[PDB]
């Protein structure tokens, strides 16, 4: 009926870790390793519950030490890249002069490293966007969500760079 | 970049059935995307999924108070975290916005609802068409909401009144929209 | 209330 | 188990001390606790997989170290009189609050402004009374260990060369000879009771032993009296028929 | 975060019931766990019992404690205390929603006094084996009701009462020692500041 997953990972040699709680596919919260802070997916969540992010940093410290032991066990065999499957979409029916937001959904990929940008008319647009952390999967690949509010002559692309891709993948959405 | 990557993943899964009546706990460790050691509350001890986790299973199961701690995880960890977020996770109810419009085939946009359990039904004049129930499937917006487009393949003739009915656990009665 | 994290155990060396 | 060292140590203000601890439970998390002169237990540090996770506003004076999951050491550079306490080492399965802590025997640290106030105990054994023998058919020997500081002592009775435990009562705490002064010497008593026939045997030997933990052979000693080092001071008595 | 428990030492006769009060004032504890630790004489700290869920109770060695989140208490109880239960009991508090960090109470000292079936109170004078001009006074074989008062003179030294067990004869006795370097000091008046039985034996040396 319900599933709660506490997902953690660490990646070498990039030296980046992450920690989050998943509830039926949606993130409850994650822990920003840089600021040592707990970041809730919804601002309202932080007013109903609490979590000391210190315990998340300690888990990542153990995962980093475990990774070398596992890498040394496997005779330093690397991970084979898996190309992602982007899918752009809008969350509401499109109407001119009425605001909306695009969703560039990256799916089924590994390792968890992506260079994602928003191209408008061939020029990047970095104003007002929002990003989510890497989300876990049953097959242990990853998901991701990007958002861009806008107002519907303008063409919008979602450029995605991944190591498992020979060329940067473009996904177009115009009205 | 040319240099290779190395991935370590840990997942602590709490599986619930009929609330907290039946709880199963999993302590899973992964290398790249391959599980090598796992604790299961049904089994009761650590087991090696692959040959790579055999030392951890042998070493962990021998630690003092380890078996007593993991066997109590369904109570101290799973059933605890279930009640911490129960008010805004298990009981989160957001009512759906239903919009009917075609672009002939009619489209019943159902946006911004939660949770994912939902039922959509077309009605020609009160009969509930079956032929032409093309659905785009349930999709997750990642912001604790869902949406799904439910198209119908029919020729609207004269004063025929089509009805998109929506049934969701947030409501007490079905929601209907017409065109 | 407060959320509790299952700590990550150290691998065998 | 959880082993820690040393058991006792006495040093002057400003010196360095090193405590070492090891646990064989396969545990990931180890702790250091301080028990002040008021028996109040308070955490100091906590390590998880060779890394510090909890520092309870401990002065920079203290320097914990751990290069192995099962080891945890503590070094106090330039000790102060406030550092005189009992330091307990502990270990837990992990840093989860629902885990039991397994504690070691402890390290009793005594920091002094003047090492000239360290004295070993003088031991004396008092033979049973004729009245007690003829009134109860039992014989009690009283041992007095007096004039020692600090209170790092371990008393034990020895009958015919073997350490005995039956019929022994030792005071759980020493008393201060001049309780007005906070640096006062201590005194401790103990009483071994045997049957009158066993005491009236001349071939039986009774010895009160007091193990004292004082200075080491390393520290220098300016005074004229003998350097109060770790030593054993004993008093003995043989049985008498009449 | 603080823990309050029964202050000082508690003296109980054997087979009597015991209650050791403990209350915690969780003010910022998201997930409190309650602990009772014990330190028997000559040993180190060890867990007596613990409770992790807010409603349940833990039991060990005949002891019993109920985590009661409503009165934020964790009182320790036992129906019949044994002489082996004499120890120091510590009430502890941790937050499971954080790193493990134990906040301890001041600790409660328990002294279980046995019953002396055949008391024979007396004060004897014992002379030293080396020198004969030194001596101590021994008050022994008195009932467990008798309380030995500590000295109120810096030159008179009186120890607390002790219980030794001669396990071959299966005999138990109480004893306190008193000595002094004062000239007018005698065993007849050494324990005058205590309430001893009237039939206390004072032999003439
Ligand atoms: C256990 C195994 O796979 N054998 C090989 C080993 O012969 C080789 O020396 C090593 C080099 O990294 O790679 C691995
Ligand atoms: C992202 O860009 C950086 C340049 O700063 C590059 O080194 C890295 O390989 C890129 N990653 C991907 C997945 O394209
Ligand atoms: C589900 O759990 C409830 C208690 O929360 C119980 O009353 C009910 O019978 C359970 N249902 C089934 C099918 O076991």
């Amino acid at each position: 009926e319900h599933v709660i997953i506490q997902a953690e990972f660490y990646l070498n040699p990039d030296q980046s870790g992450e920690f989050m709680f998943d509830f039926d596919g949606d993130e409850i919260f994650h822990v920003d390793m840089a600021k040592k802070e707990t970041v809730w997916r919804l601002e309202e969540f932080g007013r109903f519950a609490s979590f000391e992010a210190q315990g998340a940093l300690a888990n990542i410290a153990v995962d980093k030490a475990n990774l070398e032991i596992m890498t040394k066990r496997s005779n330093y065999t690397p991970i084979t890249n898996v190309p992602p499957e982007v899918t752009v979409l809008t969350n509401s029916p499109v109407e001119l002069r009425e605001p909306n937001v695009l969703i560039c959904f990256i799916d089924k990929f590994t390792p968890p490293v992506v260079n994602v940008t928003w191209l408008r008319n061939g020029k990047p647009v970095t104003t007002g966007v929002s990003e989510t952390v890497f989300l876990p999967r049953e097959d242990h690949l990853f998901r991701k969500f990007h958002y861009l509010p806008f107002l519907p002559e303008d063409v919008y692309d979602c450029r995605v760079e991944h190591w498992g891709l020979d060329e940067p993948l473009l996904k177009h959405w115009e009205f | 970049d040319t240099r290779p990557r190395f991935l370590e993943q840990v997942k602590h899964e709490c599986h619930f059935f009929n609330g907290t009546e039946r709880v199963r706990f999993l302590d899973r460790y992964f290398y790249h995307q391959e599980e090598y050691v796992r604790f299961d509350s049904d089994v009761g001890e650590y087991r090696a999924v692959t040959e790579l986790g055999r030392p951890d299973a042998e070493y962990w199961n021998s630690q003092k108070d380890l078996l007593e701690q993991k066997r109590a995880a369904v109570d101290t960890y799973c059933r605890h975290n279930y009640g911490v977020g129960e008010s805004f996770t298990v009981q989160r109810r957001v009512y759906p916005e239903v919009t009917v419009y075609p672009a002939n085939l009619l489209v019943c946009s159902v946006n911004g609802f939660y949770p994912g359990s939902i039922e959509v039904r077309w009605f020609r004049n009160g009969q509930e068409e079956k032929t032409g129930v093309v659905s785009t499937g349930l999709i997750q917006n990642g912001d604790w909401t869902f949406q799904t487009l439910v198209m119908l393949e029919t020729v609207p003739r004269s004063g025929e009144v089509y009805t998109c009915q929506v049934e969701h656990p947030s409501l007490t009665s079905p929601l209907t929209v017409e065109w | 209330g407060g959320y509790r994290a299952r700590p990550a155990k150290a691998a065998a060396t | 188990a959880v082993f820690q060292t040393p058991n006792y140590h006495v040093t002057q203000v400003g010196n360095e001390v090193s405590f070492n601890c090891k646990q064989t439970l396969g545990h990931d998390t180890m702790y250091w606790y301080k028990q002040d002169s008021k028996k109040l237990l308070k955490i100091m540090f906590s390590y998880n997989n060779k890394q510090l996770i909890v520092n309870e506003t401990v002065p920079r004076r203290f320097s914990p170290q751990s290069s192995d999951k099962a080891h945890l050491n503590l070094r106090i550079k330039s000790v102060e009189p406030e550092d005189s306490a009992v330091y307990l080492c502990a270990s837990s399965l992990d840093w989860g609050g629902q885990n039991t802590l397994y504690f070691g025997a402890g390290t009793r640290l005594s920091v002094l402004e003047d090492l000239n106030k360290v004295f070993p105990p003088e031991v004396a054994v008092f033979e049973p009374s004729e009245a007690e023998i003829s009134h109860t058919q039992k014989a009690t020997l009283v041992c007095l260990a007096t004039g020692f500081f600090p209170d790092h002592v371990e008393l034990s009775w020895w009958v015919n060369g073997k350490e005995v435990h039956s019929g022994v009562c030792t005071d759980p705490q020493p008393l201060k000879e001049q309780p007005a002064l906070n640096d006062s010497r201590y005194a401790l008593s103990s009483r071994l009771r045997v049957s009158a026939t066993f005491w009236q045997n001349p071939r039986n030997h009774f010895r009160c032993q007091v193990q004292f933990y004082g200075l080491s052979e390393n520290d220098e000693w300016t005074q004229d009296r003998a350097k109060p080092v770790t030593q054993i001071v004993s008093a003995e008595a043989w049985g008498r028929a009449d | 975060d603080s823990v309050t428990q029964t202050e000082g030492q508690v003296t109980v006769s054997e087979s009597k019931s015991l209650i050791i009060n403990c209350t915690y004032s969780a003010t910022s504890i998201a997930y409190p766990n309650l602990f009772w630790y014990v330190r028997y004489p000559g040993e180190g700290l060890q867990l007596l019992l613990k409770v992790i869920t807010a409603g349940q109770k833990g039991s060990s060695r005949g002891f019993e404690a109920t985590y009661n989140k409503e009165t934020t208490s964790f009182h320790l109880q036992k129906a019949s205390v044994q002489e082996s239960d004499s120890a120091v009991y510590y009430c502890a508090l941790s937050d499971s929603g954080s790193f493990n960090k134990l906040t301890f109470g001041a600790g409660t000292r328990l002294a279980v006094c046995p019953y002396i079936q055949n008391p024979d109170p007396a004060v004897y004078q014992l002379r030293d084996s080396k020198s004969s001009d030194k001596s101590v006074c021994l008050f022994t074989d008195f009932d467990s009701q008798t309380n030995v008062s500590q000295s109120k003179d810096s030159d008179v030294y009186i120890t607390d009462k002790c219980v030794l067990d001669m396990r071959s004869m299966d005999f138990k006795s109480n004893s306190a020692v008193a000595w002094s370097n004062k000239s007018d000091f005698a065993c007849a008046n050494a324990f005058n500041n205590s309430i001893i039985p009237e039939d206390t034996f004072f032999p003439s040396p």
